[PDB]
């Protein structure tokens, strides 16, 4: 629990956060963990006097003991520069902390109010062309440029991690060079499942499959009165939506028809935590049958299936190996 | 990143039973070389402390100014108490043609090119305030368009 | 959320006498019955709803709310409201520069906390009788003043107020810092400092309670979210 | 990149990552049979005293 | 009509290296470049608004070796001319024959260049020009005449220049000893430390 490159011997004075009282032989002892963000969190508090006077609160902290660093600093209607109150002229309250108990690349990232800019202004030190915030699953899309991408990515994704951690939510970098290509793909190559929803014809499908037909993936919740501005009538199609629900029920029956409900044997691979029936079928399609057979497979061997990712295959292999090794314990 | 200019420092007195207690007032002004400006007026028994106080004051309660490139957007008058101030946008190269306290505020604001006269009083504190007011009131073309319900090309 | 009928029952529609009014409250006034100003409930309700919504939103992002009411009639009630949604409050006299001068008041708070600790957790006792008494008095003073805001830590992210004219100092402070204000504003009061004005009877107890309760509920909802 | 980094980390820590395979575990056992690597050691970062900078 | 005294003193006063000596030997070795001249050098209180401007003006004047009236005239000319005033002034200064020569590398210092110009060494478009203030135009070839081409000083100067960065706005030939003033220099091509704006302001009192 030490620092990065910061190495030295006897006589070197350095502070350390202590909270691990472990009793040993002939009296109890105590250890220190001076490498967490808390130590560097109050580091600015000791320097910046505004932080102690409730003038600049820290939303979150995301530094790298031995690498770079990024913290939160947003004033409460005091109309005062957030980073300007800790730097101003010849910011001596930034370099000091940077090379305090560990030479870290501290990058104070000021926050705004809107959630779109909540991360747009957290790209510093870099620019921002746009933003693709996904308010649903744990996914994001940093929309900047290749020039700043390297500075926005860093080395092992420290910047991304720091940013995401500082923001509190998710944050993933991406390219915007194919902005006129992905758009057509999302409304061109992803338009793929309209015939299954709204009943169509081969001609309408065949010129609307390899290029996308139409319909509305659950688009009935959106206002369909704007489709009345287009030519034609669409009075009965809502009933077809109900037919889609019926098809969904059949799809639900299919969701259980997968290999006659996973045949009947194995049961070890099917009852594994973190894997569904489709994921178990995709994993077992490569010759595996039991959880031990899934543990025998590697991340590269499970990477042949596009349904599983390298991190997900690694987590599944680790879970199967833990179930095999710790099977003696309940 | 912020630049800060102490405009003036003045010794002020308070008479008491013993005699005169002296103190010092520091008028400063700070800016980021873009729209943001803020003046601060600090007071203390010793000069440096006073100056520091002024600086602190300045750093909070800043104000934004719409700048068309290096200069102002149109001729603007600003008044405060005795000091009434006129300042007029000017062509690249001309520099800040302005006197005293007024100059300092302009410089920090990141106006590079102005023609500016201070009529009336030239009491630094008042004149800086006046200047600030002038800057503040000054609207941009975009802003005006927004106000009027038009495009920028309609206004020219 | 809060209905009009309920409000009427409470006595929200009643205002102050016509000679004590503010002409900036002329939009929110309906008429004058028996030489006493009647607040327009048609204009009030939507505004109130909006305010509530805002509060809820604030809560949702883990916002700190401060409940201010130093009338002494609705001091008991405001505290209760605060405690229901585990938020902070100032039910006794607002200390001039509580928020603007937080850093000084933070010391006071700390002192109070220390005193409390001494009283409770220490269990030392054995103190000189006069000195002990003095200490107790001090503790009492602190509790009265800063009891609700002792766990606030920093500054609040919104400020709910029961009377704008009475708590103008607080309101002013909130404006200087830029904290959103949610004031109940009778006809005599000034709405210009207030961000989310609520035209309603500050004085009547039942009305005040009603105002509190809904707000509390909304805060709770936000928290849940 | 160096086997000293493999000796710096424990075998249990490597077994808790699925990047290594079942045959890779047997190869690691065959390498550790010579007892030159993966003996459960702890280094400063890289360098021993004999590994000194000159 | 010229400053004939100690050159490094001026530099010291300014603060910067003005390039008033050839650059064989570094300026820090020749003089206390940080310390100001005279008995009261070590003392350095912050200057006034007027004073800084004045200093700036001096620096520029010193660099080129232009006395005050001439400088004023130049400024006036710049003002008269279209475009940015300070920039114009700078361009004008550059345009001086001696300065051009120095840039080319036929003089070790600007002073040397000036001297050369005076002594009928330099020709502009094959016509002997003797005036240091002569404003050299675009596409005006400027050369050493055949009499002065044998001088050891000239070659030394050239060598010095070669060590020094080459200006983009000229094109010089070391063997032929003739350079073409291709165009009047852009502000970006010149040194960034010179605050022309201050100078402009000073004269706009």
């Amino acid at each position: 629990d030490m620092l990065p490159r910061e190495n030295f011997r006897p006589g070197d004075r350095v502070r350390g956060v202590l909270y691990s009282v472990r009793p040993e032989a002939r009296g109890a002892q105590l250890f220190v963990t001076r490498s967490k963000p808390e130590m560097l969190i109050e580091l600015f508090r000791i320097e910046v006097p505004e932080i102690g006077e409730e003038v600049i609160e820290i939303k979150a902290a995301a530094r790298d003991p031995g690498s770079r660093a990024k913290i939160a600093v947003k004033t409460n209607d005091k109309r005062i520069d957030p980073v300007g109150a800790c730097v101003g002229m010849r910011g001596a309250r930034v370099q000091a902390v940077s090379t305090e108990l560990g030479g870290e690349r501290i990058d104070i990232v000021l926050w705004d109010d809107n959630p779109a800019q909540f991360v747009i202004n957290a790209m510093a030190p870099a620019d921002v062309a746009s933003i693709v915030v996904d308010e649903d699953k744990h996914t994001m899309d940093i929309a900047v440029e290749a020039g700043n991408l390297a500075q926005a990515i860093g080395r092992n994704g420290q910047n991304v991690r720091l940013a995401s951690q500082l923001s509190g939510w998710e944050l993933n970098v991406m390219t915007v060079d194919d902005l006129q290509a992905k758009h057509q793909a999302e409304a061109h190559a992803a338009i793929d499942t309209f015939t299954k929803y709204l009943d169509i014809d081969e001609d309408f499908a065949t010129v609307l499959v390899e290029e996308g037909f139409s319909t509305l993936e659950e688009l009935a919740y959106v206002p369909m009165k704007e489709l009345l501005e287009i030519e034609g009538l669409d009075e009965p199609t809502v009933e077809a939506l109900r037919e889609r629900a019926k098809n969904a029920l059949a799809t639900i029956a299919q969701a259980q028809e997968e290999s006659l409900g996973d045949n009947k044997p194995a049961d070890d691979l099917l009852n594994l935590e973190g894997v569904d029936r489709d994921l178990a079928f995709k994993l077992a399609a490569r010759g595996v049958c039991t959880l031990e057979d899934l543990a025998e497979q590697g991340i590269d061997d499970l990477a042949d299936i596009e349904g599983l990712t390298d991190e997900k295959a690694g987590a599944l292999i680790m879970a199967a190996r833990n179930i095999c090794w710790f099977g003696d314990e309940a | 990143e912020l630049q800060e200019k102490l405009i003036a420092v003045n010794r002020v007195s308070k008479t008491v039973k013993g005699g005169r207690i002296f103190s010092f007032t520091a008028l400063t002004v700070v800016g980021d070389g873009n729209g943001r400006v803020g003046f601060g007026y600090g007071k203390a028994r010793e000069v440096p402390a006073a100056i520091q106080k002024a600086m602190e004051k300045a750093r909070r309660n800043m104000i934004n100014v719409a700048l068309n490139n290096g200069t102002l957007q149109h001729p603007v008058k600003g008044v405060h108490t005795g000091s009434r101030v006129f300042m007029q946008p000017a062509s690249e190269g001309t520099g800040i043609i302005a006197g005293g306290a007024m100059r300092a505020v302009l410089e920090v604001a990141g106006v590079h090119n102005v023609l500016a006269k201070a009529y009336g009083s030239t009491n630094p504190i008042n004149v800086v305030r006046a200047t600030i007011d002038g800057l503040e009131n000054m609207n941009s073309p975009e802003m005006v368009a927004a106000k009027r319900g038009k495009s920028v090309e309609e206004i020219l | 959320t809060v209905s009009m009928r309920d409000m009427l029952k409470a006595g929200v529609h009643f205002g102050h006498q016509t000679r004590y009014w503010n002409p900036k409250m002329k939009p929110f006034i309906f008429g004058a019955r028996n030489k006493v100003h009647i607040i327009n409930l048609e204009k009030t309700v939507p505004m109130f709803n909006e305010a509530l919504a805002e509060l809820n939103k604030i809560a949702s992002r883990k916002g700190k709310i401060l409940f201010v009411g130093t009338k002494r009639a609705a001091s008991e009630a405001v505290k209760d409201a605060a405690l229901s949604c585990d938020q902070f409050f100032v039910n006794h006299r607002w200390l001039g520069g509580m928020l603007t001068n937080w850093k000084t008041v933070r010391q006071s708070i700390k002192r109070l906390k220390d005193l409390e600790t001494q009283s409770q957790d220490g269990t030392f006792d054995k103190l000189t009788k006069k000195e002990a008494l003095m200490r107790t008095r001090e503790l009492e003073k602190l509790e009265n003043s800063l009891g609700g805001i002792k766990d606030m830590g920093g500054l609040p992210d919104a400020l709910f107020v029961i009377d704008a004219d009475h708590e103008h100092i607080a309101i002013k402070e909130a404006n200087n810092l830029g904290i959103p204000v949610f004031a109940i504003v009778d006809t005599n009061s000034d709405p210009d400092g207030v961000d989310f004005v609520i035209p309603g009877n500050d004085d009547a107890i039942r009305a005040v309670t009603l105002y509190l309760g809904a707000v509390a509920a909304t805060v709770r909802e936000g928290r849940s979210q | 990149h160096y086997i000293g980094d493999l000796v710096q980390r424990t075998e249990v820590e490597l077994l808790k990552t699925p990047n290594l395979g079942k045959k890779s575990l047997t190869e690691i056992k065959d390498v550790l049979a010579s007892r030159g690597l993966s003996l459960g050691m702890r280094l400063e970062n890289w360098p021993p005293a004999s590994i000194a900078d000159e | 009509a010229r400053y004939l005294g100690p050159k490094l003193k001026l530099s010291r006063r300014e603060g910067t290296d003005l390039f008033l000596k050839s650059g064989v030997r570094a300026i820090d070795t020749k003089c206390k470049i940080e310390q100001a001249p005279g008995q009261h050098g070590a003392r350095k209180p912050r200057l006034s608004d007027y004073g800084v401007q004045l200093r700036e003006k001096q620096k520029v004047r010193r660099i080129y070796g232009v006395l005050e009236r001439q400088f004023r005239n130049y400024y006036k000319e710049a003002a008269r001319l279209k475009g940015n005033t300070g920039e114009n002034l700078l361009a004008l200064l550059e345009g001086r024959l001696d300065n051009v020569v120095y840039r080319m590398g036929f003089g070790a210092t600007r002073a040397e260049a000036r001297q050369l110009v005076s002594h009928k060494a330099i020709m502009v478009n094959g016509r002997v020009v003797n005036i240091a203030s002569y404003q050299v135009s675009p596409n005006d070839v400027v050369s050493i005449r055949e009499k002065a081409k044998k001088q050891s000083r000239v070659k030394a100067a050239l060598e010095l220049a070669e060590q020094r960065e080459k200006p983009t706005w000229l094109e010089v030939d070391a063997g032929k000893m003739e350079g073409t003033f291709k165009r009047k220099p852009e502000r970006s091509d010149l040194s960034a430390d010179i605050n022309e704006h201050l100078i402009v302001e000073l004269y706009s009192k």
